[PDB]
């Protein structure tokens, strides 16, 4: 017998290796403008996926 | 200059905390900033810079020498886009709160002064007790009693009795008669002051008496003869007033039932006492004589016994309520004793009864919501103080979280009403206490939130000094006439959602930067917002619950275009707008109908500066100019365009009447005043009526589209004579429920309500 972990608010599936890798890359786009974001005061703080 | 023990010990305590720099140093050298602001000469041992140019901001600027500000400071929470989760917000509040603390109440009311008339009229034809709608069969309830105490408390005049009598005596004197050239009473007359007291309000006697005796009655002069009859008396005698007491004859019988008993459950006994001393007051009157009957609990059965047992031998009936506090204590001011009369219950008297009771009731419901004496903060009270503190100021930025979020949190709780910050002069952890007040209103907005914007830290940081702590107070100062009136329109909005507070797709026409509308709309509502001015502060950020911001000024050609709603809210705005345009109000308004004609719109809430009746100028407020049909508003100068009612009606008629035509009846009704109370605001009773007047010239014309035309014709044969008109599209057998906020004048088929004069 298995029950799924806490979908409730957390503990889900084994993460997509590719999706992680991809997504982190995406975050890096924004990072390319970090000094500018920061200067714009627009919540700049790099997420850290 | 020379640092104090106090300050050094503070500074040290502060220092011996946590957190680490960026530019470290080797112990072989001194390392003096690589960014060449530093004036670094060539020193013996220091090389220069830190060896390692990393990366961090810097700048040049001198310090503003600002003295210790011995006043609590206000904060405009300008928002930044980093939006904490509700639970965390809350949490952080919990973490930093200085609350609970014992709330200084202050005052509910600052000025409890008014006179509510009841009067004689040649209007009673067939109005017996049997007409008189019986007292609230509920008036003695736990909660209801608390309410009375609460209010009473939160009003400290001490000259209650004074105001009282001065008023009544002004009224009574006002009976000036042609035929004699004189008032009812001449000089050196007679008073039977009964139900007397040692009135320890700076006099130790009834404050009135001294003044009366000395000549402190406008218009009427002195009496001769005054008694202090009672129970708790100093200059007079110990008599039981109610029963058969030494028959001495007096012109002006002031009877005063100080109703001193625990067992208010016995209504019978309460009325039988009143009956008894009503008797005694008649026994007391010299031929013609007048009598005042201060009665606490009125009822049908009382009015009954009055009528039946006394009216016979009395010519005229007056009555008053000195409106100080919220309570049922009427003054039965009867005239022409021991003479034939055929008095009966009057329409006037009815209206006034109803109005009184309703005032009582409305205020009752509000007050019941206000926190009691010696209440810690429980979260639940309609009002209270939530202050958070920042232990040694870590304002910083967004990333800091716990400070910023707690901040944010506090701001969500309060929602642009109250908001203080102060960096307290103190030695040790330098507290930057942030203070607020919760309201039912603020809550509504909180509820509409997705998340809580951590406001821009920099606005706070600007204050480089020491600011003293707030005193901590629930109630404030006073009720500004203008603000009362706005609040009354606002109440009206709230309570007219759709189909009786029934959820509403609306617009705001002229969304004030602060967006108070959101605090008035229930969180469920689906709203459009024309914020003509460029608004940033807590504006659109959280769209979820449809907060459809449409920047720009609708008055201009083509723009309205895109906007659908079913309630178009415009209070004052229209005024200003027509002035901006320099146009014939007729034309403007007109163009505005076709505009809105093309939209999915029902509730047109058009509050133009227009009279309801006969123009009276209101000095130090409203001045009326017709040549250019404008108000010249007295608060400095505010050009508010105004229209006469008949040209308006004329323009409506000429166009079409295909719509519901309703006016917002604020001027009698207490209901909107709870709103005011709600926002920690010391009411005023004289400021109330002034506003009351002013409403009549600034009402909200509420015009509803998809509805049956309403037919108003009051222009032919006015003159206390009669208007003619037809009410259309109705059932052959109609039950004509026409009313004045409960006040059933016109029943139709139920004609047993015909209370009108005419």
């Amino acid at each position: 017998s298995l029950a799924i972990v806490s979908d409730r608010f957390g503990q889900y599936s084994f993460v997509n290796e590719g999706m992680r890798e991809t997504f982190s890359k995406a975050l890096f786009d924004i990072n390319m403008w970090q000094p500018l974001f920061q200067a714009t005061k627009t919540g700049c703080g790099p997420i850290v996926l | 200059a020379i640092p104090t023990m106090s300050d050094v010990r503070s500074f040290v305590a502060r220092l011996m905390a946590e957190g680490d720099p960026q530019q470290w140093f080797p112990y072989r050298v001194d390392q003096i900033l690589y960014w060449p602001e530093s004036p670094f000469v060539p020193p013996i041992g220091p090389f220069y810079a830190p060896f390692r140019p990393v990366n961090f901001p810097f700048t040049t600027g001198s310090y503003t020498v600002v003295p210790d500000a011995s006043r609590p400071l206000r904060l405009l929470p300008q928002y930044r886009n980093a939006t904490i989760t509700v639970q965390q917000a809350d949490d952080a509040y919990e973490d930093t709160a200085l609350s609970p603390l014992i709330t200084t109440h202050g005052f509910c009311v600052t000025g409890g002064v008014f006179t509510s008339i009841y009067d004689i009229s040649g209007d009673p034809t067939a109005y017996p007790p049997a007409q008189l709608v019986d007292a609230p069969n509920d008036y003695f309830d736990r909660e209801r009693m608390a309410r009375r105490d609460l209010f009473r408390r939160l009003r400290a005049p001490a000259d209650r009795s004074a105001i009282k009598d001065r008023a009544v005596f002004d009224f009574l004197a006002s009976l000036v008669n042609p035929t004699t050239a004189n008032p009812v009473l001449d000089t050196s007359f007679s008073m039977a002051y009964l139900g007397a007291s040692s009135a320890h309000a700076n006099a130790d006697e009834p404050v009135i008496l001294a003044d009366i005796r000395s000549g402190s009655i406008p218009g009427l002069p002195i009496p001769r003869r005054i008694v202090q009859f009672g129970y708790d008396v100093v200059h007079g005698s110990l008599l039981d007033l109610s029963r058969a007491v030494p028959t001495g004859t007096f012109g002006l019988v002031y009877a005063d039932l100080d109703q001193v008993e625990d067992a208010g459950t016995d209504m019978p006994a309460a009325n039988r006492a009143a009956i008894a001393m009503l008797g005694t007051a008649l026994q007391m009157t010299t031929a013609g004589g007048v009598s005042v009957l201060k009665v606490n609990f009125p009822t049908r059965a009382f009015w009954t016994q009055v009528f039946n047992l006394y009216a016979t031998h009395a010519t005229t009936l007056h009555l008053v309520k000195p409106t100080i506090v919220n309570s049922s204590e009427v003054f039965l001011v009867f005239g022409g004793r021991q003479s034939n009369g055929a008095l009966r219950s009057t329409t006037a008297l009815q209206r006034a009864l109803l109005s009184l009771y309703a005032r009582n009731a409305a205020i009752d419901r509000a007050v019941t919501h206000i926190p009691f004496f010696g209440v810690p903060d429980d979260g639940t009270s309609d009002l209270g103080i939530d202050a958070v503190r920042l232990f040694d100021p870590m304002f910083s930025d967004a990333v800091a979280n716990l400070p910023s979020n707690a901040l944010a949190s506090l701001v969500s709780r309060v929602v642009p009403s109250s908001i203080m910050f102060t960096r307290v002069p103190s030695n040790g952890p330098v507290s930057t206490t942030i203070y607020g007040k919760r309201t039912f209103l603020s809550n509504r907005r909180r509820a509409r939130l997705r998340d809580v914007p951590m406001l821009i830290t920099t606005t706070l940081v600007h204050q480089r000094r020491f600011t003293t702590p707030p005193t901590f107070t629930l109630f404030s100062s006073e009720a500004v006439p203008v603000t009362t009136l706005v609040a009354a329109g606002y109440n009206s909005f709230i309570s007219e959602q759709t189909r009786n507070p029934n959820l509403a797709h609306l617009l705001d026409l002229g969304t004030g930067p602060e967006c108070r509308i959101l605090s008035l709309i229930p969180p469920t509502l689906q709203v459009t917002m024309s914020d003509s001015r460029p608004c940033a502060e807590l504006m659109a950020s959280f769209d979820p619950a449809l907060t459809a911001y449409v920047q720009g000024d609708y008055s201009t050609a083509a723009f309205w275009n895109g906007i659908r709603c079913d309630s178009a809210t415009a209070i004052f705005t229209i005024g200003a707008a027509a002035a901006a345009a320099g146009t014939d109000l007729i034309a403007f308004v007109q163009q505005l109908i076709p505009r809105i004609v093309a939209a999915g719109g029902t509730r047109m809430w058009l509050q133009l500066n227009t009279p309801l009746y006969e123009v009276s100028s209101l000095p130090d407020l409203i001045e009326i100019d017709l040549r250019d049909h404008v108000y010249r508003f007295n608060g400095g100068e505010r050009v508010e365009p105004y229209a006469d009612p008949v040209p308006l009606q004329q323009a409506i008629a000429a166009l079409l009447p295909a719509a519901a035509l309703s006016w917002h009846t604020l001027s009698p009704t207490c209901d909107w005043l709870p709103y005011i109370i709600g926002v920690g605001s010391p009411l005023n009773l004289s400021d109330i009526n002034t506003a009351i007047s002013y409403s009549r010239l600034t009402p909200i014309l509420h015009i509803d589209t998809t509805t049956p035309p309403l037919r108003v014709n009051p222009v032919p044969t006015p003159l206390n004579q009669q208007c003619a008109i037809r009410i259309t599209s109705l059932d052959p057998a109609a039950v004509l429920s026409v009313q004045h906020n409960g006040v059933e004048v016109i029943g139709g088929t139920p004609g047993n309500v015909i209370s009108v004069a005419g």
